[PDB]
């Protein structure tokens, strides 16, 4: 349904849904909140699952926010050292400017 | 004076001996008699002599040594070579969480091949999407019989592929006739397509898209660049 809902071109129900099963627990799942979206507040549970200051800083940067996640990392006694490619690079993008719709109802007929 | 006893003492006694060793916990000391691949190996994953723990992997020649070890490199935050043994065992699953969290582009070609490979229909999906490729996604689809659901996307990301697929779906509905279940229009009759005149298609705001997509949102950031997309996002979008 929340796919349907990402589909459709309008953002609240699925975050709803989100936080009602975010709610529910979760190890692999924040993701789908994540990317039609640009802003996420997982990340603020997320670092608790992880809490390595990783996820966080890797995630942080650009909101222009790498730093709270780098001030935990540094008290830790910080353990990053190394990283692989991973540059923001893929496209979230697409979904329904005017002219030619969404599809929250769709109509159609027998004939 | 174990030293001139050591060279006299050959394969299964240093590994023996290197138990007990490993029993003093020196563990560094264990390394050096080392002598199993395997006994090197567990050791390594004790020891973390990164590189060198490559090198006694050589090849490794097993993924489940990358599995295991990939989780161990990991916790060393040993990624760039991490990403290389566990793209060397293409475990997707993990990998992907690093990579996704960063982001990244040329992980999802690659991937995207990967994601051709793997065999249920979901996953593959969200990559299409989040590579943003709609026309991937529908593709995609077309494989798997996802047909009414890519009638959806095809609708409302609009690559009006939904005059298009609606008519195959159709078609399908029509091998298994009655008119209710045949079901049809395009334009004008049943749907209204481009003369509704709605929400999936045009070219000004999607001008102003084809740069936004080019560059990075913003609002405050780092050289992992920006995207955004929310509340603003709907309302330039609208326009």
């Amino acid at each position: 349904l929340s796919f349907l809902y990402l589909i459709t071109g309008n953002l609240e129900k699925l975050r709803k849904m989100m936080k009602i099963a975010e709610i529910r627990k979760d190890m692999s799942g924040h993701y789908q909140n994540a990317l039609y979206l640009g802003d996420v507040s997982e990340r603020v549970r997320i670092l608790k699952n992880c809490g390595q200051k990783s996820l966080a800083y890797l995630s942080a940067a650009t909101h222009g926010l790498d730093e709270e996640a780098e001030s935990l990392k540094e008290t830790f006694d910080p353990e990053k050292e190394t990283i692989p490619d991973i540059d923001p690079n893929a496209k979230l993008l697409q979904p329904p400017a005017p002219i030619m719709p969404l599809d929250t109802n769709w109509p159609l007929l027998t004939v | 004076m174990a030293d001139k006893v050591l060279p006299t003492i050959p394969k299964e006694q240093r590994t023996r001996v290197a138990h007990f060793l490993e029993k003093q916990g020196f563990k560094q000391q264990a390394l050096t008699v080392s002598t199993d691949p395997e006994h090197r190996f567990e050791l390594a994953l004790q020891l973390g002599e990164l590189k060198i723990a490559y090198q006694l992997a050589v090849e490794a020649e097993s993924e489940q040594k990358w599995k295991q070890l990939a989780e161990l490199a990991i916790s060393k935050c040993q990624f760039s070579l991490a990403q290389e043994c566990l793209h060397h065992a293409q475990d997707y699953g993990g990998l992907l969480l690093l990579a996704t969290a960063s982001g990244n582009a040329s992980m999802v070609n690659k991937l995207a091949e990967g994601a051709e490979r793997d065999g249920k229909n979901n996953v593959a999906f969200m990559s299409y999407f989040l590579q943003g490729k709609l026309d991937a996604c529908l593709e995609l689809l077309i494989r798997t019989g996802r047909l009414p659901e890519a009638a959806f996307l095809a609708r409302t990301y609009l690559p009006s592929q939904v005059s298009r697929v609606v008519k195959l779906w159709r078609e399908n509905l029509s091998k298994v006739n009655q008119k209710a279940a045949e079901s049809l229009a395009d334009p004008t009759e049943y749907e209204n397509l481009f003369p509704g005149l709605k929400e999936a298609f045009v070219v000004e705001e999607w001008v102003k898209e084809t740069h936004a997509d080019l560059w990075p949102a913003k609002q405050y950031p780092l050289v992992t660049p920006n995207e955004e997309r929310n509340v603003m996002e709907e309302a330039k979008g609208f326009q």
